[PDB]
Order: C-alpha cells, then sequence, then structure tokens
RNA sequence: AGCAGAGUGGCGCAGCGGAAGCGUGCUGGGCCCAUAACCCAGAGGUCGAUGGAUCGAAACCAUCCUCUGCUACCA
C-alpha cells in the first residue's frame, strides 16, 4: 500500500522508484515512495553526459533517487526525471524510504489481526493513525517514527489519540528492541601525578563521589586504562542529563588529590 | 628469602637461559618479550632453593633423576640420588647482569650490589677477551673476590682453543685475584658437571657477616610493574622496589626513605632536594611470605609510593633509608681518583685500539657510578688528585666508599679509573 | 589488556537494516580480415559460536570466543 503522507507526488518532489523495466525512451518504474502507480523516466534527462555502458547504469532491481518534474494529477502519469539529484537528496531520500519501511511494518502488525482479506486495509490504518502523528512534526523535520519513539520513552503519545490493543506490547517491543541498547559515550577524562602514598585511599573516596547527591548504592561503570588516567563511565541516561554528571566531577578528583600532597593536573 | 647474591656476569654468545635455568630454575627475562637478540641485555632476577640429599649436588623436586631437554640429539642424564625428602640447606639470590660492554654503566651498577660473581666465559671469541678482564677489575675493586670461573660455551670448542683461553686470561689478570678462584668447565648443551657447580657455591661463597642490629639501607636496582590489572583502580595500592639489603633487618611496616630526593619547584640552583617517605606494605622474596626482610639478600619490598614511579625502570640506583637517614645528599661532590693507565674494556685482535688515555679535561662530562647509583656530571676543577665534580640529579652517599669513572670514548662510556669519595 | 576490524559464495578489499557489495581476476561470447581498446555473460554455498525483536540476519541489535590493526601490561 501507500508508504507516503500523500497518495501522490508533488512537483519537485525528491522521491525513489525500483526499476522493473528498460525502456526505449527511457525508464518505466514503479514507485516504492509511494503506492505502487507507474512513473516514466525519459532518456534525455538522466545525464548530462556520454553513456557506454548502459547497464552500468540503471538497471532492473536497483533502488533510484530521481525528481518529479510533472504529474497529471487526473490521470495518473507521474513524469520522472534523475538529472537533478544531488547526494545530500539521496541521504535525506534513503532516511525517509527506510523510516517509513519500519512505521509501515509496525502498521502491518495492526492488520494481521483485523480484517485484512481486501487490499485496501492498510490504508483505512494508514489515514487514520499516520497522519495526525506525522503533520504535527512534519513541518519541523519529523516522520511518524518520531512520535512512536516519543511515545515509547514517555507514554501520553499514543494515549492523546485512538489506543489499539494487542498492538501496545509489539509496539513497545519493536521500539525498545531496534532503536536501543542505548548508550552513553561518557567517559571522564582525569589525570594525577602524585607524589603521595595515601594515593590509593584518596582516590577511592573520590571514585565513589562522581556523582554528588545520589546514594551510597549508585552502580556505575569505574574503568583503569592506564595509571595517570582515571576513566568513569557516569550514570547512563541519554547523554543530556549526565553533563553535570560528566563535567563537575572531574574537579573532585583533582582536587581531593592536591590536598594530601603535591601538585597535579587540573 | 636469600642469604648471598651470585651474580651472572658473561660477555656476548655464551648462553644466559641455559645456564641459568640450570642454577636457580627461574628464567631470567624482561621487556620485549619476544626473547633475546643474543643473551639478555638487562638486569634479570631470580632467586632459588639449593638442598642436598647428603650428596654435593643439588637435586630437582623429582631428585631420583633428571633428564635434561637441551639438545635432543642425545640425551643428558644426571642422578642426584634417591627420594625420600632433601634437607634444605639454604636458599640462594642470583643477580644476572647484562652482558653486553655499552650496557656497562648497568652492568656495574647490578654488580655492586652483589656478595659473589660467576664470570661466564665463551670460547668462541679472542682469548684475552675484554669484557672478562674488565668484570674482574670491577668486582676487586668493589670489595670482592669470591669469583668462580665458568667456562659456558665449550661445546664444540676444542679442547686446544678452550685451553689457551682459560690460560691467556689467567695470565693476563696477574695482578688481580683469580688464582684462588676455581675455573670449572661446563657443558651448556648437555648440562654436564653442573652437579660440581653445586659442591663449588657451597665452598667458596659462604655467607659473609651480616649486620643485623645496624640500620637499614636498602638499594633499589629494578622497578615494578604495579598496578593496572583489577578489580579497583586507578595507580595502585603501590609500588614495588626490588632491592637488595646490604645492612640491617628491614621489618614489616616499617617507613623507608628514597634518600636522592626530588628537586623543589623553580629552583635556581642545583639545590635543594627533599626526600621521598613511603609505608612498607609487604617483604616479599621467593614466593613465600616472610615478615623481615634480613640484609644479604635481594627482596621485593612493596611501598607506598605510587604507580608513576615504578611505571617505567626509574628507581635504577636510588638508596633507601629507614627512616630519616643520616648519610648525606651531595649535589657537588668531592672525589679522590686513579686512572688506569690502559683504556679497559676494548681491546681486539689487532692493536687498534687500547691503550693509555688523555688526561681529564674540565667542562666534560663523564659518569660517575657511585654506589648503585648512576649519575652524569661534569668536572670542575681538574687537579690529578682532586676533581670537583657537579652532578645533574643528587647522590645519596652511604659511606665514602668507592666510585668507578668512565669517559665517553665514542658511542658510549667506557671505564678509565676508580677512587674513592673524600 | 584499552580502542578498531573481520571470521567469503573465485581472488583482494570486506558494503548496507532485502540473501555476495565494491574493485580486480580468470573462463567464454560479441565487435574486427585479425590484435589491442570497447561491449556482454558466469560461480553447489546460516559468511566463528550462543540469543532476542523480526518476514528474515556477515549484514537489525545483544551476549561469548579467536585472529589481526593501533595503543600497550598483566604474565
Amino acid at each position: 500500500c501507500r508508504f507516503y503522507q500523500h497518495k501522490f507526488p508533488e512537483v519537485e518532489d525528491v522521491v525513489m522508484v525500483n526499476v522493473r523495466s528498460i525502456a526505449e525512451m527511457g525508464a518505466y518504474v514503479s514507485l516504492l515512495e509511494y503506492n505502487n502507480i507507474e512513473g516514466m523516466i525519459l532518456l534525455s534527462e538522466l545525464s548530462r553526459r556520454r553513456i557506454r555502458s548502459i547497464n552500468k547504469l540503471i538497471r532492473i532491481g536497483r533502488n533510484e533517487c530521481v525528481v518529479v518534474i510533472r504529474v497529471d494529477k487526473e490521470k495518473g502519469y507521474i513524469d520522472l526525471s534523475k538529472r537533478r539529484v544531488s547526494p545530500e537528496e539521496a541521504i535525506k531520500c534513503e532516511d525517509k524510504f527506510t523510516k517509513s519501511k519500519t512505521v509501515y511494518s509496525i502498521l502491518r502488525h495492526v492488520a494481521e489481526v483485523l480484517e485484512y482479506t481486501k487490499d485496501e486495509q492498510l490504508e483505512s490504518l494508514f489515514q487514520r493513525t499516520a497522519w495526525v502523528f506525522d503533520d504535527k512534526y512534519k513541518r519541523p523535520g519529523y516522520g511518524a517514527y518520531d512520535a512512536f519513539k516519543h511515545a515509547v520513552s514517555d507514554p501520553s503519545i499514543l494515549d492523546s489519540l485512538d489506543l489499539n490493543e494487542d498492538e501496545r506490547e509489539v509496539l513497545i517491543n519493536n521500539i525498545n528492541r531496534r532503536l536501543t541498547p542505548q548508550a552513553v559515550k561518557i567517559r571522564a577524562d582525569i589525570e594525577v601525578a602524585c607524589y603521595g602514598y595515601e594515593g590509593i585511599d584518596a582516590v577511592k573516596e573520590a571514585l565513589r563521589a562522581g556523582l554528588n547527591c545520589s546514594t551510597e548504592t549508585m552502580p556505575i561503570k569505574i574503568n583503569l586504562i592506564a595509571p595517570p588516567r582515571y576513566v568513569m563511565t557516569t550514570t547512563t541516561l541519554e547523554r543530556t542529563e549526565g553533563l553535570s554528571v560528566l563535567n563537575q566531577a572531574m574537579a573532585v578528583i583533582k582536587e581531593k588529590i592536591e590536598e594530601k600532597r603535591g601538585v597535579f593536573n587540573v | 628469602q636469600a642469604t648471598i647474591n651470585i651474580g651472572t656476569i658473561g660477555h656476548v654468545a655464551h648462553g644466559k637461559s641455559t645456564v641459568v635455568k640450570a642454577i636457580s630454575g627461574v628464567h631470567t627475562v624482561r621487556f620485549k618479550n619476544e626473547l633475546e637478540r643474543n643473551i639478555t641485555i638487562k638486569l634479570g632476577y631470580a632467586n632459588a632453593k639449593i638442598y642436598k640429599l647428603d650428596d654435593p649436588s643439588c637435586p630437582r623436586p623429582e631428585c631420583y633423576r633428571s633428564c635434561g631437554s637441551s639438545t635432543p640429539d642425545e640425551f643428558p642424564t644426571d642422578i642426584p640420588g634417591t627420594k625420600g625428602n632433601f634437607k634444605l640447606v639454604r636458599h640462594v639470590s642470583f643477580v644476572d647482569c647484562p652482558g653486553h660492554d655499552i650496557l656497562m654503566a648497568t652492568m656495574l651498577n647490578g654488580a655492586a650490589v652483589m656478595d659473589a660473581a660467576l664470570l661466564l666465559i665463551a670460547g668462541n671469541e679472542s682469548c684475552p677477551q675484554p669484557q672478562t678482564s674488565e668484570h674482574l677489575a670491577a668486582i676487586e675493586i668493589m670489595k670482592l673476590k669470591h669469583i668462580l670461573i665458568l667456562q659456558n660455551k665449550i661445546d664444540l670448542v676444542k679442547e686446544s682453543q678452550a685451553k689457551e683461553q682459560y690460560e691467556q686470561i689467567l695470565a693476563f689478570v696477574q695482578g688481580t685475584v683469580a688464582e684462588g678462584a676455581p675455573i670449572i668447565p661446563i657443558s651448556a648443551q648437555l648440562k654436564y658437571n653442573i652437579e660440581v657447580v653445586c659442591e663449588y657455591i657451597v665452598k667458596k661463597i659462604p655467607v659473609p657477616p651480616r649486620d643485623f642490629t645496624s640500620e637499614p639501607r636498602l638499594i633499589v636496582i629494578r622497578s615494578f610493574d604495579v598496578n593496572k590489572p583489577g578489580c579497583e583502580v586507578d595507580d595502585l595500592k603501590g609500588g614495588v622496589a626490588g632491592g637488595s639489603i646490604l645492612k640491617g633487618v628491614l621489618k614489616v611496616g616499617q617507613e623507608i626513605e628514597v634518600r636522592p630526593g626530588i628537586v623543589s619547584k623553580d629552583s635556581e640552583g642545583k639545590l635543594m632536594c627533599k626526600p621521598i617517605f613511603s609505608k612498607i606494605v609487604s617483604l616479599f622474596a621467593e614466593h613465600n611470605d616472610l615478615q623481615y626482610a634480613a640484609p644479604g639478600g635481594l627482596i621485593g619490598v612493596g611501598t607506598k609510593i605510587d604507580p608513576t614511579l615504578c611505571r617505567a625502570d626509574r628507581m635504577v640506583g636510588q638508596v633507601l633509608g629507614a627512616v630519616g637517614a643520616l648519610p648525606e645528599i651531595f649535589t657537588e661532590l668531592e672525589i679522590s681518583y686513579f686512572l688506569l693507565r690502559r683504556l679497559l674494556g676494548v681491546r681486539t685482535e689487532g692493536d687498534k685500539k687500547a691503550a693509555k688515555v688523555q688526561k681529564l679535561s674540565k667542562n666534560e662530562v663523564l659518569m660517575v657510578n657511585i654506589g648503585s647509583l648512576s649519575t652524569g656530571g661534569r668536572v670542575s676543577a681538574v687537579k690529578a688528585d682532586l676533581g670537583k665534580i657537579v652532578l645533574t640529579n643528587p647522590v645519596c652517599t652511604e659511606v665514602g666508599e668507592k666510585i668507578a669513572l668512565s669517559r665517553r670514548v665514542e658511542k658510549h662510556w667506557r671505564l678509565i679509573g676508580w677512587g674513592q669519595i673524600r
């Protein structure tokens, strides 16, 4: 069924297709960036340079990024072109192609149980759920994946509008399985060069105080990579909440060790 | 623990691992392993237990027989006795010094804390070989004469060649003690006559008088690889010094001071140095726990110093005294000295070169090996029997003892003379 | 041992959320009187193990092992 918010493409929009035949006059191709509607590419507007081979360019069974040059709205002729394509558009379109595939796979679990004897089943599910998720956040550059990703980490998004059954478990499982494990790249940077012998116990007091105002029972990940370097991967959230945990903790270890003898790295 | 330190010094290409494993049973090993471009060029460590079945031969644990594995060309077998437990005679310690000429300053340092030696001669090269003489002379200067020459590589060397070599060495060294030192030819490819070596080292080398009552002094020569394992970091519960003690029974929990010191921040001169103080965590020797560390033995003293001082070999030739030791920490020093009339440690097949070296000139950098310390320093005043030297890093002078003085002849320093501090 | 890569389906390099990806080679065909250049065509097959989501996993994501690259120590 449709993979996109609108059924028909517009004018000058970047899309994706999959080649199913090669024509004399260009390439007649099916879309997989929308419905399986037909769109015709023309030979002239594929490149601005010569062309020796022809199967080392376009061939069957390839996703190809393209621009919709014209569309007949009533007839359903989607004129197409590969002449204006930049690699930056390919990154943006590959993401939207891949994200729609995963979102429609989530909106396939819904159809496994419900009445789907007719092809239009998924279309019924798509219009009513998809649009209110993505339309509210299309202007900021988000897909319906953002709405679902927000629901798993704070559940009020999918309870603000009609909640389905049995969907919720598989929805949670698939969001939490695929978009984790989930991750902190927090590493402490600490340098010490002691003349102390009481440094061994001094470091222990400093290590356990990586995060202030936490319980004595807080689990953390200590790492020793080299003798002066003390890496502490602090409490694992998303690395946008443990910023204060990373920054101010570094001051503790370097200060605690200077009080017991000599100068150290700051 | 240990009772005596026998050193295993010997010039290039005689094989160290075969002989060292036969005497101690503990491999000589160090950084870069790897193995060894030839023979060990690091300061190796090893201890061993010497027992008897009431026989001059020394057993293995399996004391019924011993079948070697030195070569599969033939089977070398020896018989120490038969089994029913063996009586412990003593615990011995070794000091494997560098076998290569460039490493002379290190060989000197390591040597200077031994109580006896084993000159490992190799029959492959020249008969009055440079390094044999170099070693021997240094040994008689430091205060030893408990030497057992060992002909360590005469496996394929014919009996005329090997006979001529022992003769020429013993005839060149006509002014250095060597006539009361035995010369034991051995095999190192079939480990033969090893049993008779065991008889020699208990005969020629008893325990010399050790002063327990006198104040502890530990001379550290080797650092420690502590720490960085797990679990619980960082840096360590600290740092281990491989040192021998030459005076005093160092007891566990005692505080010890490393006396060459660390120099004060923003010094405009050559003074001031401040000793570092560390409490003794543990007194480990062999593989057996101890509460004491008797003198005359090479012991691993774990102390409460932190990883940076032991992360590399940086504690070579440091003097440690318990605690607030009286020994002066000179930065500029008054050497009395004398020179050899030959250049020691160099002499090849053809007169080229080895003769009389010219007199020292002021503002030249020379290695003064004082104690086990190795510092570099420049000569500020040069009279024949009174030179004044200024040293880069301060030297703790335990006693006025001896010194060894070397001059940069070419690529590296070479031994020119000795003397005594005033 | 910290970090990185890989654990062939001809070779060599190993590409990404669709079951050989890229470059190359070998073999055959085409063009040409002929060769080169140029154009086409190939090939038994969980891609180290133990698991989860999945329609499916070298490849989507984990838990383990091994080999190496850089850094580097316990031994």
